[PDB]
């Protein structure tokens, strides 16, 4: 015919999504040299 | 509370090392950055250096090198700011910013004159004219060297139209003035005088005011 196949497990929208990925980096320090690589360092949550 | 501001320096005789002391204690000890910061009479605000206490890291600016160290001592908890092999630009305001997620901690600020001048005495001039409901008063300083100036009207009971005047540079003399507003009940009924004061020169001038 041909009989088929292929079942669109990865085209899905959890396994498209679900994924580790990295958003932001934080960068802080010990001593204080300058600002930044500052100690203490924040980030408002945005993707 | 960060006790309590910062010292004074006169003008030295050019070749001698002065030397700031910044008494800043508001423990916190000893794991910041005191910056000094420095602005002139045109408003600018430029900035000197920082220095650590922890291990002993300073920092400098290209217009202030060569060679003002900032010298930290963990005992007496003080910062030095002061520039040798200096010229006549350094008069100017001396602040002490400590350090925070800004520059939060200010000191109070000493401005250091220096140069190779001589302390001239001021003299008060009567500016008195020779009509109207109210009249203006005033007597003029004329040719005095260093900064430190005193103004005074009748010693504290006559001090409500007094402007305080810039005294503005010319000829290397220093002139300010001081007009205060008089009525026409007291004048010339009551004896208006004016004494100014010179601290560097210890001189006191004083004159009564006549209608001419």
């Amino acid at each position: 015919h041909v009989i088929n196949y292929h079942t669109r497990s990865e085209s899905s929208i959890e396994n498209f999504m679900g994924r580790a990925a990295c958003v932001y980096i934080a960068q802080y320090a010990t001593e204080k040299v300058n600002d930044e690589l500052d100690r203490y360092t924040n980030w408002e949550i945005t993707t | 509370q960060v006790q309590l501001q910062q010292s004074g320096s006169e003008l030295v005789r050019p070749g001698a090392s002065v030397k700031l002391s910044c008494r800043a204690s508001g423990y916190t000890f000893t794991t910041y950055w005191m910056h000094w910061v420095k602005q002139r009479p045109g408003q600018g605000l430029e900035w000197i250096g920082n220095i650590y206490p922890h291990s002993g890291n300073t920092n400098y600016d290209e217009r202030f090198k060569s060679k003002a160290t900032l010298t930290v001592d963990t005992s007496s908890s003080t910062a030095y700011m002061q520039l040798s092999s200096l010229t006549s630009e350094d008069s100017a305001v001396y602040y002490c910013t400590r350090d925070l997620r800004g520059f939060a901690y200010w000191g109070q600020g000493t401005t250091v004159t220096v140069s190779s001048p001589k302390t001239t005495p001021p003299s008060v001039y009567p500016l008195a004219p020779a009509a109207a409901s109210m009249v203006t008063l005033g007597c003029l300083v004329k040719g005095y060297f260093p900064e430190p100036v005193t103004v005074t009207w009748n010693s504290g009971s006559l001090s409500s139209g007094v402007h305080t005047f810039p005294a503005v540079l010319q000829s290397d003399l220093y002139t300010l003035s001081s007009s205060v507003t008089v009525p026409s009940s007291t004048w010339p009924s009551e004896t208006v005088t004016c004494n100014v004061a010179h601290p560097a020169s210890s001189t006191k001038v004083d004159k009564k005011i006549v209608p001419r």
